[PDB]
């Protein structure tokens, strides 16, 4: 998503959660961490939709 | 020219992360705790020492007659 641009990505800022050690346990607590960004950038985008067509 | 975004004004509503609430930490337990436990038997040591002062009452009957 930050290496390469997609469709307008690159304006919005976010931090990629990161793991310890690479059981499960720690492939889980991405997976909260990970629903607690979006919640930042929907929250983000709902802002800057500029007006035009489609 | 209806659209979406509304004038000004917003949130947001964090995604932070805050849920520690306690309730009596620390040692705070193994106080009360070891409290009510004493409690409990100093509830005992009456009770069954009075039971017993009945017991020798009952098989004092029982002795009283047979003959």
């Amino acid at each position: 998503r930050k290496t390469q641009p997609y469709d307008v990505y690159d304006q919005v800022e976010f931090d990629v959660p990161i793991g310890s050690r690479g059981d499960c346990y720690d492939r889980y607590l991405c997976r909260v961490e990970e629903m607690r960004q979006s919640i930042r950038i929907i929250s983000q985008c709902l802002n800057k939709m500029p007006p035009g067509e489609i | 020219k209806q659209d979406m975004p509304p004038v000004g004004g917003y949130g947001p509503i964090d995604y932070k992360r805050n849920l520690p609430r306690r309730g009596l930490s620390g040692y705070s337990m193994f106080a009360v705790g070891i409290g009510a436990l004493l409690f409990g038997y100093w509830s005992m040591m009456k009770w069954n020492r009075e039971r017993r002062r009945l017991q020798i009452e009952d098989f004092e009957a029982r002795i009283a007659l047979m003959p």
